[PDB]
């Protein structure tokens, strides 16, 4: 704060500046895919499929 | 309003110290041998003459 007294006047009271945190988490989950493919699919795929 | 007042980290510092009792005394002295087998077979003789 800046406020105003008299040239003979007696020094203002006291007033800091301020900060604030954030925190912002982010440890807990994911984003996931399973496919599950065969070992005997990708043969009969490849002399399959044109 | 204080300015650097909810914005101070704290810092642990490099001073671990490990208060249980783990320890082996007695193993420590036994003369440890390896053994590939399934079982420990050896003679006890007793007298009968």
């Amino acid at each position: 704060t800046a406020t105003g007294v008299a040239i003979t006047g007696s020094a203002p009271a006291a007033s800091m500046d301020a900060t604030l945190p954030a925190q912002l988490p982010i440890s807990a989950a994911s984003v996931q895919s399973t496919f599950t493919l065969n070992l005997k699919e990708i043969e009969e795929s490849k002399e399959q499929v044109t | 309003a204080k300015l650097n007042l909810a914005v101070l980290n704290n810092v642990f510092s490099e001073l671990l110290t490990q208060e249980i009792n783990r320890s082996a005394t007695f193993l420590g002295l036994l003369s440890k041998y390896p053994e590939r087998k399934s079982n420990i077979q050896w003679g006890v003789g007793m007298g009968g003459t």
